[PDB]
């Protein structure tokens, strides 16, 4: 990712697409009313329009944890398939 | 020449032309396919101690 991102609470998802997890947001003039539930749990938090802009400040930077290599695991995966 | 009116085919030759092959036991299929499906269980279960799922689709931490 770049050091500056310009996404969040503008043309965001206002609804979920599955049947397994229920999302609905109330995008108000300043903030959003995000309330989500996935089966047995409930979650209702408050985010602002500048709260998602702070989210991409530190990046996650995922990486494969492989036994030998990502290359070797890809070749082994092809041999398994 | 009383011996030439006996059957010339010996009891040995009857016992080797009747029981020609050692027959397959039915438990051999069980023990062989169990000793190979133990390897199918070991590599491919998600509860084995040596699963291949971390050597094949590594992780994303």
């Amino acid at each position: 990712l770049t050091t500056f991102t310009f996404s969040g609470l503008q043309d965001a998802p206002v609804a979920a697409l599955s049947g397994s997890i229920k999302l609905n947001v109330a995008a108000k003039a300043g903030k959003a009313e995000v309330t989500v539930a996935a089966g047995a749990a409930k979650a209702a938090t408050q985010v602002s329009a500048a709260a998602l802009r702070k989210l991409s400040g530190s990046k996650i930077s995922l990486a494969e944890v492989a036994r030998i290599s990502v290359l070797h695991s890809s070749i082994q995966n092809y041999l398994l398939s | 020449d009383r011996v030439l009116s006996l059957p010339a085919v010996s009891k040995n030759q009857v016992l080797e032309n009747v029981f020609h092959t050692a027959p397959k036991a039915p438990v051999e299929h069980l023990e062989k396919m169990v000793s190979a499906n133990s390897k199918v269980y070991d590599a491919l279960n998600l509860q084995s101690k040596r699963v291949l799922i971390w050597q094949v689709k590594p992780a994303l931490f």
